RNA sequence: GUGGGAGAGGGUGGUGGAAUUCCCGGAGUAGCGGUGAAAUGCGCAGAUACCGGGAGGAACGCCGAUGGCGAAGGCAGCCACCUGGUCCACCCGUGACGCUGAGGCGCGAAAGCGUGGGGAGCAAACCGGAUUAGAUACCCGGGUAGUCCACGCCCUAAACGAUGCGCGCUAGGUCUCUGGGUCUCCUGGGGGCCGAAGCUAACGCGUUAAGCGCGCCGCCUGGGGAGUACGGCCGCAAGGC
């Protein structure tokens, strides 16, 4: 799973400022954590299709946000991608 | 780290000596995996509801240990190796759900 | 009609999650080692559900029965 | 000859025949009977009457070994299942106690097409 | 975000008891089985019925519900691990980041296909017994593929609520699952029943709409010929679109 600390860590590591919990960046980070943790799970259990539905949803939820960010502040965008190491 | 309960039913015909060797191996293993005995309840033997391993009784052991999840299955598999160990029932500890209280 | 006294009423405080109290668990099994209905256990769905779980645990341990022989007749 | 005086009486009822097996306190058979063991050959074996005779027949065959009292075990739900009980009671043999112990699975094998459907 | 919750949601490993079958031992003897009645069949190389031991496969009694979970298919012993969804409370953070969704991609009961394994019980085909005017059937005795596992295909269905998805609006009553609260009851999410307004050809629907509205997709246009022919795409094939 993902413990409070782990969770809390990344949040802080990404909050746009102290107290920032629900910013686009925080979200994308958090999401990336899940997507990755889940992605590894699937490499093992390739048959757990149900969980894979979830994967699909997150990957999408992420696209949505990133797309939003990049349309509002193309900079913070490139920044966030760079940090999170996303895109292609 | 998570809190579990290693239930163990042993051969009801072990002499004070035999009971001890098996009971220590139990202690031995618990360590090799990452357990930490918080408490034990050697309730001893009781009359089984059905014959287990051809005996109408079993010697019961209980522990409220704490260990690393990714090992719980492995440890349990180990305890089972013994022939005097006829039951290994490990359970994630829970908050007592009272009722009619 | 499931009359008589309910198993819950006829009892005090207990931990539905304690799969080792044979004295009390044993009360929720019928003459046969079958798990009694809500009509009889006098429990709430949520409770009844937890019970079944612990009872099944007690059986595997040997503490409780899986089935008993019907007597009389 | 062997003298037992007390043992078990197993009644195996079914919708096609009744069959009584009397054994020692360890389950080893001493004598047995059935619808066919008596005259009956076709469907008259599942008849409660058949049961009665079959049961009575076993009781006598048992008396011979000194048998005096017995524990009954009932398996099956055929007709004349309750008749074999009744019979044994009035058979000189003292019926210490009845007990239904019909096997039932906790769902193992797919039944024959003839025995399929639930709820 | 934080704190709580219920659940047969999924995947992996392990494990428990009941029952069937087979094998070993005991005891025991003449039938058992099966049907409307029978017969085939099995049994003195000793069956059936009974007790003890063992092997193996498949499925999980009671709990169990009118219940729960899932997007659908679908999901039920128990334990651990890995993992998806979801509801509630607090109003804490971002600040319209939303809805729908041609094509695409993925999932997709059963049967079926390939390779390997397994095989208790059941069972297309098939081999027999009966029934019948006949009986390529129903009933009975057998029994192969298959049913089960791994990996890869197939992509269909009365895949059904025969009801696409989201949002707002329009009386209530009653049972129920799950959560919060000052806990008769109030408030939220889900499952049912009856019903205001209204709708409907009618049956019925009726805050879980088939009502009143807006957004987007899919689809229809008399019956037969025909889900056929042709073409294309897909599949090892069967065959699918
Ligand atoms: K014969
Ligand atoms: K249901
Ligand atoms: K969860
Ligand atoms: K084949
Ligand atoms: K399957
Ligand atoms: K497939
Ligand atoms: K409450
Ligand atoms: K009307
Ligand atoms: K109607
Ligand atoms: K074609
Ligand atoms: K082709
Ligand atoms: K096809
Ligand atoms: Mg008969
Ligand atoms: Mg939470
Ligand atoms: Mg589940
Ligand atoms: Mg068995
Ligand atoms: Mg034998
Ligand atoms: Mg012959
Ligand atoms: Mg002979
Ligand atoms: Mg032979
Ligand atoms: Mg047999
Ligand atoms: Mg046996
Ligand atoms: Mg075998
Ligand atoms: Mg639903
Ligand atoms: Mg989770
Ligand atoms: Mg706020
Ligand atoms: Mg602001
Ligand atoms: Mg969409
Ligand atoms: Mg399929
Ligand atoms: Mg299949
Ligand atoms: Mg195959
Ligand atoms: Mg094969
Ligand atoms: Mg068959
Ligand atoms: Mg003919
Ligand atoms: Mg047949
Ligand atoms: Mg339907
Ligand atoms: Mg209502
Ligand atoms: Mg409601
Ligand atoms: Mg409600
Ligand atoms: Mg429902
Ligand atoms: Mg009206
Ligand atoms: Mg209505
Ligand atoms: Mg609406
Ligand atoms: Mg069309
Ligand atoms: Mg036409
Ligand atoms: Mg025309
Ligand atoms: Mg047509
Ligand atoms: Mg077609």
């Amino acid at each position: 799973p993902i413990t409070k600390e782990e969770k809390q860590k990344v949040i802080q590591e990404f909050a746009r400022f102290p107290g920032d919990t629900g910013s686009t960046e925080v979200q994308v980070a958090l999401l990336t954590l899940r997507i990755n943790r889940l992605s590894e799970h699937l490499k093992v259990h390739k048959k757990d299709h149900h969980s894979h539905r979830g994967l699909l949803m997150m990957v999408g939820q992420r696209r949505r946000l990133l797309r939003y960010l990049q349309r509002e502040d193309p900079e913070r965008y490139r920044a966030l991608i760079e940090k999170l190491g996303i895109r292609g | 780290m998570r809190r579990y309960e290693v239930n163990i039913v042993l051969n009801p015909n072990l002499d004070q000596s035999q009971l001890a060797l098996e009971k220590e191996i139990i202690q031995r293993a618990l360590e090799n995996y990452g357990a930490r005995v918080e408490k034990v309840e050697e309730l001893g033997l009781r009359r089984l509801a059905y014959p287990i391993a051809k005996d109408p009784q079993g010697y019961f052991l209980w522990y409220q240990v704490e260990m690393p999840e990714d090992r719980v299955n492995d440890l349990a598999r180990e305890l089972r190796i013994r022939d005097n160990v006829r039951r290994v029932m490990v359970v994630k500890s829970q908050e007592p759900f009272l009722a009619n209280a | 009609p499931s009359r008589k006294a309910k198993v819950k009423a006829t009892l005090g405080e207990f931990d539905l999650r304690d799969y080792r109290n044979v004295e009390v668990l044993k009360r929720f099994l019928s003459e046969t080692g079958k798990i009694l209905p809500r009509r009889r256990t006098g429990l709430s769905a949520k409770e009844q559900r937890i019970l079944a779980k612990t009872i099944k645990r007690a059986r595997i341990l040997g503490l409780l029965p899986f089935t008993e022989k019907l007597v009389r007749k | 000859k062997r003298q037992v005086a007390s043992g078990r009486a197993y009644i195996h009822a079914s919708y096609n025949n009744t069959i009584v097996t009397i054994t020692d306190p360890d389950g080893n058979p001493i004598t047995w009977s059935s619808g066919g063991v008596i005259g009956y050959k076709g469907s008259r074996k599942g008849t409660p009457y058949a049961a009665q005779l079959a049961a009575l027949d076993a009781a006598k065959k048992a008396m011979a070994y000194g048998m005096q009292s017995v524990d009954v075990i009932v398996r099956g739900t055929g007709a004349g299942r309750e008749q074999a009980i009744r019979a044994l009671q009035a058979s000189g043999l003292q019926v210490k106690s009845i007990v239904d112990d019909t096997p039932v699975p906790h769902n193992g094998c797919r039944p024959k097409k003839k025995f399929r459907k639930a709820s």
